[PDB]
């Protein structure tokens, strides 16, 4: 798809959010480095939380569309509610 | 039943008939006067219309349409057909639904 | 031993009088006989599924199998009062289902050319049809001969109760009465154990003492009873 | 006896102006509310007789913004319609140069005819219908949405607006009630306009089968 | 759902005699469970308490098979990221789902302002009056007044408002025949004014400081922020009209300039307050892609 | 739903109510017997003999052709009232289906007794052959009415969900108590067509019949209804969205699609899914 459309919802939903949360956190679990300021997390979904919160996961979302096309969002441009 | 039938009949006399719509001799029945003539003149003009409309309208062996073609012949095809048969099978088991129905305050 | 009248509100027979009979001493099992009322010329027209007979008969050929035969003969066995017109214009269809069936060697002919195989002599037959109706119809009223006139009234009570069934003077039997139903201890349920496991053990006698006597040898009683039978069958 | 059957007459006639009026024909608002009593004067009040004869009643109607494009309804009169007739009004419709109509059987029509009908639509279209099925306008009755076929230009918007193939819609059939009523055909794309109450109003779309 | 039966011959038990139809032969308990049952009483309460043992004992397997089979049926139909809800196959199920494309747990019960009130009343409560000066010293503040008062864009603004209410009112009675104003819809307008009361201590008492226009065009602009149909060609923006007609009506009706100033009363800040607590409440409502709404509803 | 002044006063009700109802010839006799009557004039019944007399005397009908063997019926008053009706429209059904083989006669609508003759006119015999007739008249012989509906009720609904609600001229709403048929078979083909039968909101609950006489749409939003009905009947609740995807699914490709092995497993799902939910043997 024409990446400057994008009829997708700007917001991240519920599903993409706990998906983001468990792949960031397992990839914490795994030695990556972190992006925030830990204060004396040692949870890695305690820090996936953090680094959500500050907008700093480096994940890209890729939406699906029924045609067959895709929309390529970071998971900084998408407002997140919860 | 007060209005009567009146038509003229053949030996001069009037219909005595008490039917509510139709005579079955005369067809539909309209009002007539002591002599018979419906009090409508339409009336008069159409029941002259119908009646002029029905006044205007190897031998030597065996045929075996002869049979075939009569009354009786006619009915006994109508009456014993699949379909006549079934349905008077039909209503005779709902008439037996009923004499099941013939057992209310106890078990049955 | 008792009639009880049934319908089955989908089902091809407006009523349907059984009896499932057992002569009392536990000889055979019960032979069940049905007596029923076709569904709605279409007249109602009565009809009896006998033992051993393949195929169902007008009851007025199995009163003439019986040596009534004349209709008036009948119709005291089965009416047991002339004046109540409505039950007389119901029997009156099945009356005449049958006219063409009227001394009792025809309709034995007729009841036994149903029954075992089909080409079979004509004394087999009559014997066949006779032997059905005397022990196999109706056990608990007599298996005896010259049990045929206790055997026609009874039939005549069992159309009788149909036919009052039919008329409304009577109720349906319920099923879950338990006057209907009789409770079955370790007595009775022992004994058709045991009833069936004799029997096997005589066939298996008959088997033994055969096999020794065609060798033309005499064989001895206590190799013939295979003891193990009845025990490990109880058991 | 009678009555009976002047009204219904006139009732078929004013379902019939209706339907060709949503058709999209030329119909003067004279035809779609012409009274029982209108009638009676105009053709008679007699048909049992024979005043009118069901043959005084066929109509001839001209699209609205193509004056060539026209369409007849045959009243026949035997109850089980031969294919004879089928064979009289095809040559009628052929020789005055009209390429569609539509019949108005009372009893039902020879298998015979309706193989007639089936085999030969691709040179002209016309339908068949029932006495029982025009004494009723469904598109009234509270259930039936409002239906409104669209043109191939709409279709083409559509399905570039979602991107969705044709197959990808819900399917109507082609001998459904309003389908007939509305004589659209495999392919054509019938959109439905019905209020919901949770939005309000709901467009959906249907295509023909 | 009849008295007890007759089990017996014309009798319920051999204690009665034939053709009793009494209270007391069919199985009317007259007795409290502290006075105890009489035995007669007591066997026919057994009956009927079967009745329930098995009914409880019967119903569930037919009961179990109906859930299985409505599962398999509908399993696999989600709505997707165009926001469609589709079938495995891929084939259209529902444009928008539910009509609307809200999510369930989000909405909740409110009740149109404009359905049933009589055309006088419906005159009266939501038509704004601008020559009245008394009423307008009242509840508007001075210089609300003089400008409500000699302006005639803005009162030819108010007159509009009242036109697109009328049109609102015909479109839901045709909606909704029989006049009932339960409707379930996102936002509920009636707690929000309330708690924006509270928040910024209206009092109504003293004339608010609302300018009514303000009403007017803020409300024309939340309506555009409320978007369930993207899209700009017209196609897309009939289908955003649709999908939220009700839930505009509702707002448009119920956050009137009337009613602003003569039931709620609220100042300036707060209604900033309220249009953006009104556009975050709808915009948390709608389907989340990738729900498998089948599933629910089976 | 009655459409005129039918919907207000209870005799116009009445009227349409007989004019729907199956009215057999069972319905309204009272008993029947086959005579042997060689000679009209001299009847062996006395109390028939004035009326006999007084048709068989003139001869519109040959007397020849008559056999000897007679039908005689009995009609009851208060049945014969019931549905509005007179020998004459019998007599009239009777000419009808028969055609003219089967002379028809029958007194006037007066005597006490209400009675009539239908002695016919031209393998079985004569007396097993009127048996038949007799009993093919009784049982098919339609006087008035729709077949396949049974009974017909009649009732002015208390719940205002079906009372009839009207927007008055000052705009407010008002139900009004009129008078609706609720009917125990369905042909609703027919019972749409009928004078002052509402064609616009008089409906079914059976889905079928009106997918089959209005459509898709249509058994849509019935379908809808007989849901919502079954399920809130006990004041419980369920949202609209899961009751519409549900009608939804179930209308999507154009018939009625049953939730079954028949309709769910015979759609296009791929093979897999459909044998998972039933039938996996044949499936695979
Ligand atoms: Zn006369
Ligand atoms: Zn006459």
């Amino acid at each position: 798809q024409a990446n400057q459309k994008r009829i997708t919802t700007p917001y991240m939903t519920k599903y993409e959010r706990a998906r983001v949360l468990g792949t960031r956190a397992l990839q914490i679990a795994m030695c990556a480095p972190v992006m925030v300021e830990l204060e004396g997390e040692t949870d890695p979904l305690l820090i996936a939380m953090k680094e959500l919160k500050a907008r700093k996961i480096p994940i890209i979302i890729r939406r699906y569309l029924p045609d067959g096309s895709y929309e390529d969002w970071g998971v900084d441009e998408l407002i997140i509610s919860d | 039943v007060q209005h009567w039938c009146r038509a003229p009949r053949p030996d001069g006399r009037l219909c005595e008939r008490q039917d509510r719509l139709k005579c079955p001799f005369h067809g539909k029945i309209v009002p007539r006067d002591d002599e018979g003539r419906p009090l409508d003149p339409e009336d008069r003009a159409r029941e002259q219309r119908r009646q002029l409309q029905k006044q205007e309208r190897y031998p030597s062996l065996t045929n075996l349409k002869a049979q075939a073609d009569t009354a009786r012949a006619r009915i006994g095809r109508k009456v014993f057909a699949k379909a006549a048969v079934r349905r008077v099978v039909a209503a005779m088991n709902r008439m037996d639904q009923k004499k099941h129905e013939k057992f209310s305050n106890q078990f049955n | 031993n008792t009639v009880y009248v049934f319908a089955k509100k989908d089902s091809k027979y407006a009523y349907t009088g059984e009896c499932r009979s057992c002569l009392e001493n536990s000889s055979r099992p019960t032979s069940t006989i049905w007596v029923s009322m076709l569904a709605r010329a279409i007249g109602q027209r009565i009809v009896a599924t006998l033992p051993y007979i393949k195929q169902e008969v007008p009851i007025i050929i199995v009163f003439r199998a019986l040596g009534f035969v004349s209709d008036r003969d009948i119709l005291e066995h089965i009416i047991y009062d002339f004046e109540d017109p409505e039950m007389m214009e119901m029997v009156k269809p099945s009356l005449d289902e049958a006219f063409v069936i009227q001394e009792q060697n025809v309709a034995l002919n007729f009841i036994g050319s149903r029954g075992a195989k089909p080409g079979v002599t004509k004394e087999k037959r009559i014997k066949y049809a006779k032997e059905v109706l005397q022990k196999e119809m109706l056990p608990h009223v007599g298996v005896s001969d010259f049990c045929e006139t206790k055997k026609a009234y009874f039939l005549g009570y069992m159309v009788h109760r149909l036919l009052l069934a039919a008329l409304g003077r009577r109720e349906l039997d319920d099923r879950d009465h338990y006057g209907n139903k009789r409770l079955d201890l370790a007595g009775p349920l022992l004994a058709f154990l045991f009833r069936g496991m004799f029997k096997n053990l005589l066939k298996e006698v008959r088997i033994y003492a055969q096999k020794f006597i065609d060798r033309g040898k005499d064989f001895n009683l206590e190799l013939a009873i295979k003891t193990r039978i009845i025990s490990d069958g109880l058991k | 006896d009678d009555e009976e059957e002047t009204y219904r007459l006139w009732k078929i006639r004013k379902t019939i102006m209706q339907l060709c009026h949503d058709r999209g024909y030329l119909v003067t608002q004279d035809e779609l509310d012409q009274t029982l009593e209108e009638f009676k004067a105009q053709f008679g009040d007699k048909p049992s007789e024979g005043r009118p004869r069901r043959t005084d009643l066929t109509v001839l109607v001209a699209h609205n913004d193509d004056p060539t494009d026209q369409m007849f309804v045959f009243f026949p009169e035997e109850p089980k319609v031969g294919i004879k007739t089928i064979k009289v009004y095809c040559q009628r419709m052929q020789e005055e140069n009209i390429t569609r109509a539509l019949i108005v059987v009372q009893q039902g029509m020879t298998p015979s005819a309706k193989q007639s009908l089936v085999d030969m639509a691709p040179k002209y279209i016309l339908e068949q219908f029932l006495q029982q099925e025009l004494l009723i306008n469904i598109t009234e009755h509270e259930l039936v949405p409002e239906h409104v076929v669209m043109t191939k230009e709409e279709v083409t918007e559509l399905l570039a607006r979602y991107k969705l193939r044709e197959n990808q819609l819900p399917r109507i059939q082609a001998g459904d009630p309003v389908a007939r009523y509305f004589g659209i055909k495999r392919g054509q794309v019938v959109k439905i306009i019905r209020p919901s109450e949770t939005a309000g109003r709901y467009i959906t779309y249907r295509l023909v089968q | 759902g009849k008295r007890i039966p007759f089990g017996f011959k014309h009798r319920t038990l051999p204690h009665f005699i034939k053709d009793d139809y009494g209270p007391e032969s069919r199985g009317f308990v007259e007795n409290s469970y502290l006075a105890g049952l009489t035995p007669t009483e007591f066997f026919f309460h057994a009956m009927g308490g079967r009745e329930g043992l098995i009914d409880t004992a019967v119903k569930t397997a037919e009961t179990g098979y109906i859930q299985r089979r409505l599962i398999k049926s509908m399993e696999s139909v989600m709505v997707k990221y165009d926001a469609t809800v589709r079938n495995s196959i891929n084939q259209v199920v529902q444009l928008r789902y539910g009509e609307d494309g809200l999510a369930g747990e989000s909405v909740e019960f409110q009740n149109l302002a404009t359905l049933k009130p009589s055309n006088k009343a419906f005159e009266k409560k939501f038509r704004f009056d601008y020559t009245n000066e008394r009423a307008l010293r009242r509840t508007l503040q001075e210089d609300l007044v003089k400008d409500v008062l000699s302006n005639a864009h803005i009162q030819n603004e108010l007159e509009r408002e009242f036109e697109r209410m009328r049109e609102d009112r015909e479109v839901l009675r045709v909606i909704f025949p029989t006049g009932d104003s339960k409707v379930v819809l996102p936002c509920n307008l009636l707690r929000m004014i309330w708690n924006a009361q509270k928040i910024f201590h209206i009092n109504p008492r003293l004339p608010s400081d609302l300018h009514p226009i303000k009403v007017v065009e803020g409300v024309k602009e939340l309506s555009k922020k409320l978007v369930i149909v993207n899209g700009d060609d017209p196609l897309s923006r009939q289908a955003q009209e649709n999908a939220t007609l009700l839930f505009n009506i509702h707002l448009r009706s119920t956050l009137c300039s009337r009613r602003m100033a003569e039931e709620f009363r609220l100042s300036g800040e707060a209604f900033d307050w309220l249009l953006g607590e009104i556009e975050s409440k709808f915009n948390q409502a709608i389907a989340h892609p990738g729900e498998m709404v089948g599933a629910l509803a089976a | 739903f009655l459409l005129g002044q039918s919907a207000r006063d209870a005799e116009r009700a009445k009227d349409i109510l007989c004019r729907l109802e199956h009215t057999t010839l069972r319905k309204v006799t009272a008993n029947t017997a086959i005579y042997y009557d060689p000679n009209p004039q001299s009847t062996v019944v006395a109390e028939d003999q004035e009326w006999v007399n007084v048709y068989y005397e003139m001869p519109d009908f040959d007397v020849a052709r008559i056999s000897p063997w007679l039908l005689r019926v009995e009609l009851d008053r208060k049945h014969m009232t019931d549905r509005k009706l007179t020998m004459e429209q019998i007599a009239e059904k009777i000419n009808a289906g028969f055609g003219d083989d089967l002379n028809c006669i029958f007194n006037d609508d007066n005597a006490e007794k209400l009675v009539l003759r239908i002695r016919i006119m031209n393998k079985m015999d004569d007396d097993v052959f009127l048996r038949c007739i007799e009993s093919n008249m009784l049982t098919d012989m339609t006087l008035q009415g729709i077949e396949q509906i049974s009974k017909v009720y009649m009732h002015l609904p208390q719940t205002d969900n079906k009372k009839k609600i009207i927007i008055t001229e000052d705009g407010e709403f008002k139900a009004l108590q009129e008078w609706i048929l609720e009917t125990d078979g369905v042909s609703l083909m027919r019972v749409l067509s009928e004078k002052d039968v509402d064609p616009v909101r008089t409906t079914s609950n059976d889905i079928v019949e009106i997918f089959t006489v209005l459509g898709i749409e249509a058994v849509r939003k019935a379908l809808e209804r007989e849901l919502y009905h079954v399920i809130s009947f006990d004041g419980s609740y369920v949202n609209y969205r899961h009751l519409a995807l549900l009608c939804d699914t179930m209308t999507c490709r154009g018939h009625l699609m049953a939730i079954t092995r028949h309709g769910v497993n015979r759609q296009d799902t791929g093979p897999l899914m459909k044998c998972s939910f039933e039938e996996t043997v044949d499936v695979l």
